């Protein structure tokens, strides 16, 4: 249940029931990004 | 074995000032003030004297004097090392004082004309500390400060300011605001306004009916109301039982009659004579007004309560003036006073639980402006249920029209104005009546066999004539118990006896009225 | 050092005292020679069979008394008492050596043995504290007004080199200051540092409001407030609204810079908590075999009902109706496609003054799942679904009414007769579907409402007519009135014998206040084993006797021109058979059963009449 | 450089505990998830659902306190309101 939980379930996997009452809306966030230097130019690249 | 602070109090000042008659002219002098106390806030610590430690070196510098700010060294006492601004402090190794603020307001007759009251920040410290509780009037005696008072920024005038004189200065800002207002430090707080007379008065056998022509002299007549205000004013017995059931001990009238009648005079005399009571109105008043209101502290970190009228009134008498007048918020506040007595807050995240052990003086106007002698007294009432029930005892003050009541009535009205005070002739004075009644309430009557036997068949008495404008229950059992209660008391003896029952039957009795007829 | 030789202080303080090594190696052994040398009066080991528990349960916690700590050695106590924050880490690390040394391998399933004292001699009250009780171990009462929820603290912390990629090993947290390191060992840097989540190891933390209890608040003052900071397995003892007493220390909020803040220099003050304490329905195979034995004396029914409110004179049908409802009975669903409820609900109209509160507060007492709501009046919770916002934490919150969060057990309604609209529509929909439904704030949402009604409420003008019938007495309609079991009906009748027996009760309940029996603790759990594993048969042998029963009631009904007799009454019969069975334990509902049923539901509907009806049909069913 | 980059969609949700096993006068709590890709517009308020996740903490009075949270991975509704 949602009130049996403490410290020993932390970076745990835990099954739990309840009810929905908020959903936000979707944000964005990035997977692939590609970039450059305002001085010199220099290119890369970044994977998350 | 630290050194033991020491604080000094003087006293007995040759003159009192008012609050509103202190100047700027007597800034850091010793004066003596008066006023009201509302509110009063939690005892926490004060930095006194207080430890550092140097960044630059590790060195030690202990008892630096504080003096209303927080204070840092300004010099490393090492002849070497050249610290003046870098500073950490050690609070395990300082010494704190006890603090507390107090905030006070003008007395009701020291106000002037058309202007509102003015209101005053006290400071207390060491042991004057949780002295003065809220609804006091006491008399201050200390030092006249100025703290910092950031509100004035936006006044019309001259505000001063301050800067560093750059004549003298080899070359190759800092500007502060002075701006302050008045505050109060307080070293002495007193709260202002034998046995032969008392063991007098305990003998004489008409006590009881010069007590009750003692009460609210001014009024002609009205015996019954007399009679009942004094039980109020000495009370009956708070009981528990095993089941934690609470059995109340408070007595609560209400007095019925329309604006023609003289109905106010007698809650004016309560509010003038008993210890602890408050005078409110209908319309006047809002539920937090009676209630009671959360504010927050500057100084951060708590919040205080600050009491209502049922709260001012704790262990004492609340008048109320024009209950018809009240809302019905109001109304279930003021049920959870009579059934419960305790008052709850949940406001801003804040719970709690408080005590309100009063009891109620209420004055009510008929429904239709007059009373209907047709109806019954529940038809001329615009009260809810539940609170009509939990009344004791219902005074109707109805007018007749008769010669001679006339005529003395008169003689009464004109010999006041004419001769002043020179005619009343009491038989006892308020400071005597005061005693008496705090001697009283320390006694503590018990039922006797005879009476319980007298009881039952006076409940039976009742109902049986009872099959009217007010119908009989249990209730009024219950309510003639702490009657007898309350006339054991008036006559200062610890066990009742039948001729009591007598006297609460026959006032209960007659308290009640026959709805009249057509045919 | 020896003990006596501890008792002169040669340093500035205690607490400097405490910290020298020689002093500390001292006090442990000591510490060491109090664990393995206690002896009760007959000399029992109070602390081994406490520690051979300790394996049992597996605990984290050791409790210890401060008079046996007294009785040995009095300098420990006086250090106790001045400087605890230094003794506890020194008597929690003796604490996990002895157990250790009692069961091994335990550091495994337990890593930290903590100290919680037990008894102290000086109890204060909340408004008695000053700064002289700084840094001190204190004993306070109070009532507990908020709570919050379980929040993690860092126990043992590892931190990443964001350099070189390292995870730092662990370092402890002392509950004071957070702890920050400089150095990385195998790059040799003081670069960026972040602590590692994944691998970090936490602790339970929540925080208490107490207030002085009201009752000892002196007159015209007003109760004070403090804060109370629990730690690992003291979170989420006491519930709001409990009065508890704490062991602990007080201390000051370091609150932050002292700098700006222009005004006083004043200080904030919490306390740390060491222990808990408080100044049930659940049962074992000891008292089954009892309940089991109470069942076989015959009459266990009538028993029953003279237990219940034990402090009310009379009224013997209205607490045989509250013995009914607070049994309950059987629900039913036919292959998935019909329902019938089982719960009874039970209506009390009554004059003014009959002690209908007085039984609303002893179900209150009795039950397991019972909840109260007013009409009109204030109470902690309503009858109407809504979302609001939580003053604390500052979210959005479904919340139900009593009837949602009574699902399964009783709601009490006082004052039934003066409901709003918006109440009555709530009721309406709970009594009659049984599932309160919802839509707010994008909430759409049907919630469970199996519960059973009590209900008070006051005829109108104030007394009883009885020569009109029920439904032209009271402001509340047929379609609510229909959907209830049992009416009962308080009438103040003026008779002079039972006004004797009435006085006599109260007066005695005065006079003892001033300054068949079964008992209650048993009947409260035989209650909740009865209705969880007890449901009753209706072998139907027994339907002859009903079909003719009802026959007769629905040919007499008509022709007296009263109410109608419809087959929700039969509905009632057979629902209160199943309740008056399943007290006796039983197996199959029983004739007895099924005849008692019978007298409530037929003098229910009698005694609802009018006088004339009344009259003819006192007389037609006089056999049942 | 915007045009030359890929985003995916993240989502928040609250549960609470059953309205009705919820202690006689206290507030009832609640907890806050997070969810991505796959698992997104897949429930609406108002729904009793069962979720596996992982219990963890983010940085948000007290010396050292963090706030918990679960992240999601996986979702399963009692049955829906048709
Ligand atoms: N039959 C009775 N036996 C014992 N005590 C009784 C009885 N009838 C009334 N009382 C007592 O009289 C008082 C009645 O108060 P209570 O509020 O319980 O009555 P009520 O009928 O619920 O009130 P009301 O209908 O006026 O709102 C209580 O002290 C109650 O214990
Ligand atoms: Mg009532
Ligand atoms: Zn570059
Ligand atoms: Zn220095
Ligand atoms: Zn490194």
């Amino acid at each position: 249940p949602l009130r049996d939980l403490d410290s020993e379930h932390v970076s745990k996997i835990v099954r739990l029931s309840g009810i929905i009452i908020s959903t936000s809306v979707l944000s964005s966030r990035a997977t692939y990004l590609s970039i450059m230097c305002r001085n010199c130019r220099h290119t890369t690249s970044i994977t998350i | 074995q630290t050194e033991r602070v020491f604080q000094i109090s003087f006293f007995n000042l040759p003159t009192v000032h008012r609050i509103r008659d202190i100047r700027s002219e007597k800034i850091g002098s010793l004066l003596s003030i008066s006023g009201t106390v509302t509110r009063t806030s939690e005892v926490r610590p004060e930095l006194y004297k207080a430890s550092f430690t140097c960044d630059m070196c590790r060195a030690i510098v202990d008892n630096v004097e504080q003096s209303f700010k927080y204070t840092e060294p300004t010099f490393c006492p090492n002849p070497s090392c050249e610290n003046r601004a870098f500073w950490t402090l050690n609070v395990t190794r300082s010494r704190f004082l006890d603090w507390q603020k107090v905030r006070i307001q003008e007395n009701a007759n020291e106000i002037p004309t058309g202007s509102m009251p003015r209101t005053l920040d006290v400071i207390l410290r060491g042991d004057s500390v949780e002295r003065a509780k809220p609804g006091d009037r006491c008399k201050f005696t200390g030092v006249e400060i100025v703290v910092p008072d950031v509100t004035q920024l936006g006044l019309p005038g001259v505000k001063p300011s301050s800067t560093l004189d750059t004549r003298g200065i080899s070359k190759t800002l800092g500007v502060r605001d002075l701006t302050y207002k008045i505050s109060f430090l307080a070293c002495h707080v007193i709260s202002i306004g034998e046995i032969n007379e008392l063991k007098e008065m305990v003998k004489d056998e008409h006590i009881y009916d010069k007590l009750v022509r003692s009460i609210a002299p001014a009024v002609f007549g009205h015996e019954a109301v007399k009679k009942g205000i004094l039980l109020q004013m000495l009370g009956g017995v708070h009981k528990s039982t095993v089941e934690g059931i609470k059995l109340r001990g408070d007595i609560n009238i209400c007095v019925v009659g329309d604006p023609s009648t003289s109905k106010s005079q007698f809650l004016k005399y309560v509010v003038g004579f008993a210890p602890r009571s408050v005078y409110t109105s209908g319309k006047a008043s809002s539920a937090a007004g009676l209630t009671a209101a959360v504010v927050r502290d500057e100084e951060g970190g708590d919040y205080t309560i600050e009491a209502g009228a049922l709260m001012l009134a704790d262990n004492g008498i609340c008048c109320i003036d024009e209950f018809d007048k009240m809302d019905i918020s109001d109304q279930v506040a003021i049920h959870e006073a009579m059934e419960q007595q305790t008052i709850s807050i949940a406001k801003a995240g804040i719970h709690a639980t408080l005590n309100a052990r009063t009891s109620i003086l209420a004055a009510a106007n008929p429904v239709g402006g007059r009373y209907n002698r047709k109806l019954s007294l529940r038809g001329n009432l615009n009260m809810t249920a539940p609170i009509m029930s939990r009344f004791d005892l219902f005074f109707v003050i109805l007018d007749d029209c008769n010669e001679k009541i006339d005529t003395e009535l008169a003689s009464h009205i004109v010999d006041l104005h004419m001769k002043r005070d020179e005619a009343i002739e009491p038989p006892f004075s308020a400071e005597q009546l005061r005693r008496y009644i705090k001697y009283a309430r320390t006694f503590k009557p018990i039922l006797t066999k005879e009476a319980r036997s007298y009881l039952v068949e006076k409940y039976k008495e009742l109902r049986k004539d009872d099959a009217s404008s007010y119908r009989i229950t249990v209730r009024q059992l219950e309510s003639m118990i702490r009657l007898s209660e309350a006339i054991a008391r008036a006559n200062c003896v610890d066990e009742i006896t039948p001729s009591f029952i007598a006297e609460a039957y026959d006032l209960l009795r007659q308290s009640i009225i026959r709805v009249d007829v057509d045919d | 050092l020896t003990l006596e030789s501890l008792s002169n202080v040669k340093a500035n303080s205690y607490s400097e005292w405490i910290t020298q090594p020689n002093v500390s190696r001292t006090i442990a052994r000591e510490l060491k020679s109090f664990l393995l040398e206690y002896t009760d009066e007959t000399g029992r080991s109070v602390y081994g069979a406490r520690i051979r528990t300790l394996g049992e349960m597996n605990s984290e916690s050791l409790e210890v008394n401060y008079r046996h700590l007294a009785e040995s050695k009095a300098i420990l106590a006086l250090f106790l008492a001045k400087c605890p924050e230094e003794m506890l880490k020194i008597f929690d690390l003796v604490a996990m050596e002895a157990t250790e040394l009692h069961y091994p391998d335990y550091a495994r399933i337990h890593s930290e043995i903590h100290v919680r004292i037990s008894d102290f001699p000086t109890i204060y009250s909340l408004r008695e504290l000053r700064e002289s009780n700084l840094s001190s171990l204190v004993r306070v009462t109070g009532v507990v007004t908020r709570r919050t929820g379980v929040f993690p603290q860092l126990k043992y912390v590892k931190f990443n080199c964001l350099k070189c990629g390292s995870i730092l090993g662990p370092f402890f947290q002392d509950s004071n200051e957070e702890i920050r390191i400089s150095f990385c060992t195998n790059c040799k840097s003081k670069g960026p540092f972040r602590v590692n989540g994944e691998k970090t190891v936490y602790r339970n933390y929540q925080r208490v409001t107490l207030q002085e209890a009201p009752g000892t608040v002196p007159p015209g003052r007003l109760p004070r407030h403090r804060e109370v900071i629990l730690l690992a397995d003291l979170v989420d003892v006491s519930k709001p609204g409990e009065e508890v007493e704490v062991t602990g220390i007080y201390k000051n909020n370091y609150d932050g810079n002292l700098n700006a803040k222009n005004g006083f220099p004043v200080f904030a003050t919490i306390i740390e908590a060491n222990s808990i304490k408080r100044r049930v329905f659940s049962w074992t195979e000891e008292e089954e075999r009892e309940f089991r034995k109470i069942s076989r004396d015959r009459g266990i029914i009538d028993k029953i009902i003279s237990s219940m409110a034990p402090s009310i004179y009379g009224h013997r049908d209205i607490k045989t109706a509250v013995a009914c409802s607070l049994f309950g009975g059987v629900p039913k669903n036919v292959n998935g496609k019909h329902s019938i409820r089982g719960d009874i609900n039970v209506l009390l109209l009554g004059d003014p003054g009959t002690a209908k509160s007085q039984i609303l507060k002893y179900v209150e007492k009795t039950a397991h799942r019972a909840v109260f709501a007013t009409g009109q009046g204030a109470s902690a919770v309503g009858l109407t679904a809504s979302v609001r916002k939580d003053p604390i934490t500052k979210e959005w919150t479904l919340e139900g009414g009593a009837l949602v969060l009574a699902d399964k057990g009783v709601c009490l309604i006082d004052e039934f007769d003066k409901m709003n609209d918006q109440d009555r529509t709530s009721i309406h929909e709970a009594m009659e579907q049984q599932s309160i439904s919802i839509s707010k704030a994008g909430i759409v949402t049907t919630l469970q409402a199996r519960c059973s009604i009590i209900a008070a409420a006051n005829p109108n003008g104030g007394r009883y007519n009885s020569t009109l019938p029920l439904a032209q007495n009271v402001s509340l309609t047929e379609p609510i009135l229909s959907r209830f079991d049992i009416l009962c009906v308080v009438r103040d009748l003026v008779d002079e014998e039972a006004d004797e027996r009435l006085a006599t009760f109260v007066v005695d309940s005065h006079v003892r206040s001033h300054p068949s029996p079964i008992p209650q603790e048993l009947l409260m759990k035989y209650i909740h084993y009865a209705r969880t594993k007890i449901y009753p048969k209706l072998h139907q042998m027994d339907m002859d006797k009903v079909s003719r029963v009802y026959a007769d009631l629905r040919r007499e009904s008509i022709s007296t021109g009263s109410f109608p007799i419809t087959v929700r009454h039969l509905e009632s019969i057979l629902r209160i058979a199943e309740s008056f069975a399943k007290m006796r334990l039983s197996e199959f509902v029983s004739s007895y059963d099924l005849d008692r049923a019978i007298k409530v539901v037929v003098d229910s509907f009698v005694d609802a009449q009018k006088v004339s009806v009344r009259r003819q049909l006192r007389r037609s069913f006089a056999i049942y | 450089i915007h045009e030359s980059s890929k985003f995916i969609d993240q989502q928040f949700l609250k549960l609470q505990e059953i309205p009705e096993l919820v202690p006689v006068g206290e507030m009832p709590r609640n907890l806050t998830m997070t969810c991505d890709r796959y698992l997104t517009n897949k429930v609406i308020p108002g729904t009793r659902v069962t979720i596996v996740g992982i219990y963890s903490i983010y940085n948000s009075s007290g010396v050292a306190i963090r706030t918990p949270y679960i992240k999601i991975l996986g979702i399963q509704s009692d049955v829906e309101t048709s």
